[PDB]
């Protein structure tokens, strides 16, 4: 383990890799976005740019597909999503290396999660805040990447939560070019899979059962070529639920969800859950201070292999 | 119990604290070192014991040691710990609150009296020392009961009564505002933003306020029943709610003496008053139960520790663990850990299992290493790569090499039937006529003792076992040179030449092998004696106990002579098992063996079953089970491209191909992706010659200058097909584009590499933002000194 200081003056909220795995973007509550590049020679993380982004705390950022250029989304609590494009004709560590493209002033609530759709669906976005409204923003005009149009507006929650009650939201797209467009949307205690229908509008497709408490993280496993998809969920309970999905009104394919496993090893709240490139190693963080690594056995049962204390 | 954090006193890293015992009788001054997490870091310094019943406590920031203590009888005592004066109001009554300003001004909150002020503000330097009573400089809040107060500035004080909440400035006799609210109790200003304070009420309802909203009036937040109730009845209440002195927008609440909830808030500006809402709550279980009051301990690197006082009065120190907030995985199997407390980010590179060992043994980094090493492009190269640094992958790539060499040599592709990369099951099991397939198989062979001899010859051709005695001797010599004497002896027994096996294994180095050969020698006479006689018994026991699979095979065949004990264990090559089931077996039992082994390998997902199944739809099912077992989509794709789109079309092969191409892009192996694409194009050639691969479509459709139509609806001179007119000229030399053998050498900025560069520099090249064409060498030589398009009248920096 080699710890490197990101340099923020407050709590680092979200860290995301790029597609090539050599750039990391860190957002924080100090109203800053920092992009770190992995040097090939020194093999140490070094800062590329650090610029003020929002007027409130940034909680979710995402890299775009590398075939659409280098675009970083940024969803903060000031009801804005800002899209940032790199112009390489600027000096590093200056604040002008990443140029602003567009502000999405349509969300009436503090945004929690932002996600890009896979590259075969176009340059799409997915926003979710405490207003309970799922918004999809496309990029229709190819001449300028500043005219982003809202296309799908689906309501996840009937009424927004009060300010004193906590809430958490998370999103996960479907990394499958050979399956129709799917979207895993995590409400307060609900997990909904949304599928693109024949009419061009999203519809409710399946619901993941369980989840007696707040869902803290959702993650769709990469389809390496298997016939069943995997969704990993980390709840406010100690459960790392892994859902096995088999795909076969106005929907191109009906899909069935069966719970594959349920692990209580963390003894707390599973804050984050993630997947590998091939869907073989899961990583789960919890209140025990330990990050557990899960791999499937021969009998399709996930068993912990390493525990990393901190 | 009251633990109050006191700052502006110590000059070292120590943080001072003041404590009141749960029986409300003494005031204790502590000193806590934050960098040491032991319970011995708390140092008890002094204890003033002459107190009746403490109700409130306050300290002085400017002067070190000056501590005021209120009491229920009415005696306020101002003294030092690191003089001693007792003061009281003109009309004696209980003291609820107390405040000492920075400039030494002292305020006081009293009970309700109809002839006296409950907010007495006075200075101790202008106080007559001969009287216990105080003469106040400023008197406020007559006929009221002030329960909590706090000095905001050097002149303004924020006082809370039983039915009002006021901010009173000493420079004006009229208060700034009065907001009627019932949540008027212990005021804790936010140390990072003075405009925010938080009180609670009699019903336990906590409320975080903003002074500007009250100035102008709703509370900014309201938590129903968060703290202990009964605030009016009891004057000795523990502090179970604290603001955060380590970071902004945070507060800790202690619930039931067991857990501390660290609520973290989020803010947004409606556009300067920040509206607040709850973002995350973190629960920390205490080390010891029954905790009444608690307080923070700021440490280095944004750390947090909590000093807590139990109901028995024991004071201890408890740290806050580093809980990971984000664990993300890379394509290179790299873990990145983000904490909820500090700022630093932890990384475990690939460079109970160890985490580094698991991420180094995962199939993602295995596939990355193989793809960087050049896996799948040439099967002989894969065999050499596997041998140079598990073994079933080598055995299933040896068959791919054999079948590919046989197809590329034209041995199989002749006749009306293709039969390339066909399986033993399909060949031996038959399926436009039986006579037609028999005669075409005969014409393939022309290049018994059984009804189907030509099928056996086809199976030996497919398996690569169609060999003569000289070929077997050459194989023995090759395996002897490679150093696997056990494998050489096993192959010699597979052919059936046991004296040859004895001769091969005896001419070795290792005495262990010479002993093994000596044991095997026995059989050269122990052939006509069917009976238990120890030698067979010991040989069966040794076949059970030896570790080498080939030696296990050789002993199980020598003793208790039976072919079935050789061709059922999976420890040896399936190609070798087919070689011994095709050379010495009856056709009645060969069908049973083939059916059992095929039905085994198809559901097990082993790659060695490609011997039996070939590159067929059943082979695609086998590869699908292999993927479901291992997620080795790299080997699945590199095996599937050997005849999936050439012979059929299934969605699973295209899915594996696209997945491997995306992974190769993610590892930045663009050269290997290009090699995979050209291999897919080369292996999709049909028997006629028609390509079946879904190649990349065209990206350039040049419009002709003369005819004004598409030129794509000549290896050295490209012209428009509609009218013959050539391409647009270069912008540097005004010569036509797309033609080689130029009368000059474009020397743009190992002589073979230089010649390739000189012949590459004369290619087509155009900017996609202004549409002006150049030679490649012309652009390379021209953009090293200029930064504008060379065409006149164009303003476009084509370099960047
Ligand atoms: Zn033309
Ligand atoms: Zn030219
Ligand atoms: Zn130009
Ligand atoms: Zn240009």
């Amino acid at each position: 383990m080699q710890p490197f200081d990101s340099g923020h003056d407050d709590l680092v909220h979200d860290v995301v890799y790029d597609f090539y795995g050599r750039h990391v973007a860190t957002c924080s509550s100090d109203q800053h976005i920092k992009v770190f590049k992995l040097d090939k020679d020194t093999s140490n993380w070094e800062l590329s740019d650090s610029w003020r982004a929002h007027d409130s705390s940034i909680v979710a950022i995402d890299w775009a597909s590398p075939e659409y250029g280098r675009i970083i989304a940024s969803a903060s609590y000031d009801k804005t999503v800002k899209l940032w494009e790199e112009d390489p004709d600027q000096e590093e560590c200056s604040g002008r290396r990443w140029n602003k493209l567009c502000t999405l002033n349509d969300s009436k609530g503090s945004l929690y999660s932002v996600k890009f759709a896979p590259a075969h669906l176009g340059l799409k976005l997915a926003c979710l805040g405490n207003d309970g409204i799922l918004r999809l923003y496309d990029a229709l005009e190819p001449s300028d990447l500043r005219s982003w149009t809202l296309t799908s507006e689906m309501k996840v929650l009937s009424i927004p939560p009060a300010n004193h009650l906590q809430s958490d939201f998370c999103l996960s797209w479907c990394p499958s070019r050979f399956s129709p467009e799917k979207l895993a949307v995590s409400a307060l205690e609900q997990a909904i899979i949304y599928q693109r229908g024949k009419d061009g509008k999203l519809h409710v497709a399946a619901k993941l059962p369980g989840h007696k408490s707040l869902i803290r993280s959702i993650s769709w496993a990469p389809s390496i070529g298997r016939w069943y998809q995997l969704i990993a969920t980390g709840c406010k309970d100690g459960r790392i639920r892994i859902f096995k999905i088999t795909e076969k009104a106005e929907l191109q394919s009906n899909l069935q969800v069966e719970l594959l496993s349920e692990h209580d090893d963390h003894n707390g709240e599973v804050w984050s859950v993630s997947w590998n490139l091939t869907g073989t190693i899961l990583s789960s963080a919890g209140d025990d201070g330990k990050v557990r690594l899960w791999k499937a056995t021969y009998s399709n049962e996930f068993k912990c292999m390493s525990v990393i204390t901190a | 119990g009251l633990i109050k954090k006191v700052t502006h006193w110590s000059y070292d890293n120590l943080i001072d604290y003041l404590s009141v015992n749960p029986t409300r009788d003494e005031v204790t001054h502590y000193k806590v070192d934050p960098e040491n997490e032991s319970d011995e870091s708390i140092i008890k310094l002094h204890t003033v014991k002459d107190f009746g019943s403490i109700t409130c406590l306050d300290y002085s920031e400017s002067e070190i040691g000056m501590i005021g203590v209120g009491e229920k009888n009415g005696y306020l005592r101002i003294f030092n710990i690191s003089y001693d004066i007792r003061v009281r109001a003109k009309k004696q009554r209980c003291i609820n609150s107390l405040g000492i300003n920075t400039n030494g001004l002292i305020a006081m909150g009293l009970d309700r009296n109809k002839h006296d002020s409950s907010l007495q503000i006075w200075d101790m330097n202008y106080h007559d020392d001969s009287h216990e009573t105080i003469n106040p400089m400023f008197s406020y809040c007559t006929n009221e009961s002030i329960v909590s107060l706090k000095f905001l500035n050097d002149t303004s004080v924020l006082a809370a009564s039983t039915k009002f909440l006021k901010e009173i400035d000493v420079r004006s006799p009229n208060p700034i505002y009065q907001h009627p609210t019932r949540l008027t109790y212990d005021i804790k200003l936010n140390p990072f933003n003075d405009w925010q304070f938080s009180t609670y009420g009699d019903d336990g309802t906590l409320a975080i306020w903003d002074r500007r909203k009250l100035s102008d009036a709703s509370p900014l937040l309201t938590f129903e029943k968060l703290v202990g109730s009964g605030a009016a009845s009891r004057k000795y209440m523990n502090s179970c709610f604290r603001w955060s002195c380590v970071r902004n927008n945070e507060f800790a609440t202690l619930h039931r003496g067991d857990t501390i909830k660290r609520w973290r808030l989020g803010y947004y500006c409606d556009s300067n008053i920040e509206n607040l809402f709850v973002s995350s709550v973190h629960d920390t279980n205490t080390m010891y139960d029954r905790v009444a009051t608690f307080d923070y301990i700021p440490r280095s690197n944004n750390g947090t520790s909590l000093i807590c006082m139990r109901q028995s009065g024991t004071i201890y120190r408890m740290p806050i663990s580093e809980v990971c907030s984000k664990a993300i995985l890379n394509n290179r199997n790299s873990l990145l850990l983000s904490n909820f407390e500090n700022t630093e980010i932890d990384e475990i590179r690939v460079n109970f299992w160890k985490p580094e060992k698991l991420l180094e043994k995962d199939i993602s980094v295995i596939m990355r290493t193989r793809a960087s090493l050049g896996y799948g492009l040439d099967p002989m190269n894969t065999v050499e790569m596997i041998d140079s640094s598990n073994a079933y992958i080598r055995n299933t790539w040896r068959w791919i090499a054999i079948a590919k060499a046989s197809v590329d040599d034209g041995t199989m592709v002749s006749g009306d039937l293709d039969l390339g990369y066909e399986g033993v099951i399909g060949i031996w099991n038959g399926i436009l006529s039986d006579k037609q397939l028999n005669k075409e198989m005969e014409k393939i062979i022309k290049l018994a003792g059984s009804p189907k001899y030509v099928q056996r010859r086809l199976c030996l051709i497919i398996s690569g076992w169609d060999l003569s005695r000289s070929d077997y001797e050459d194989k023995y010599n090759i395996i002897m040179k490679n150093g696997h004497y056990e494998k050489a002896a096993a192959w010699a027994v597979f052919f059936g030449d046991i004296p040859k096996a004895v001769e091969i294994l005896g001419s070795a180095k290792k005495e262990r092998l010479r002993l093994i050969a000596t044991a095997i020698a026995g059989y050269l006479a122990y052939k006509d004696l069917p009976g238990n006689n120890a030698w067979r018994q010991q040989c069966r026991k040794m076949s059970s106990e030896l570790d080498d699979p080939y030696l296990r095979v050789i002993f199980a065949f020598i003793a208790d002579n039976d072919w079935w004990d050789i061709l059922y264990e999976p420890a040896i090559s399936l190609r070798e098992r087919l070689g011994v089931a095709l050379r010495f077996l009856n056709d009645t039992d060969l069908t049973t063996f083939l059916d059992r082994t095929s039905s085994t390998v198809i559901e097990n997902g082993e790659l060695e079953g490609l011997i039996l199944t070939g590159i067929t739809p059943n082979g695609i099912d086998l590869l699908q089970s292999y993927v479901n077992k291992t997620s080795d989509v790299q080997s699945a794709a590199l095996i599937s491209i050997f005849g999936s789109p050439r012979y059929f079309r299934d969605q699973r092969v295209d899915e594996w191909i696209q997945t491997y191409r995306d992974m190769l892009k993610s590892w930045e192996l663009f050269s290997m992706r290009a090699r995979f694409d050209v291999l897919r194009s080369k292996l999709s050639r049909t028997k006629t010659g028609v390509l079946t691969a879904d190649i990349k479509p065209r990206q350039i459709y040049i419009q002709c200058q003369n005819c004004k139509q598409n030129i794509n609806t000549p290896r050295h001179k490209y012209c428009c097909p509609h009218c013959g007119s050539s391409f647009p000229r270069c912008a540097i030399c005004l010569m036509p584009l797309g033609t080689s053998n130029l009368p000059f050498v474009i020397n743009g900025t190992n002589r073979e590499l230089v010649s390739r560069k000189l012949k590459l520099n004369e290619w087509f090249s155009f900017c996609l933002s202004c549409n002006h064409g150049m030679h490649a060498g012309h652009a390379e030589e021209w953009f090293d000194r200029h930064n504008v398009c060379p065409t006149p009248g164009c303003t476009c920096q084509c370099n960047k």
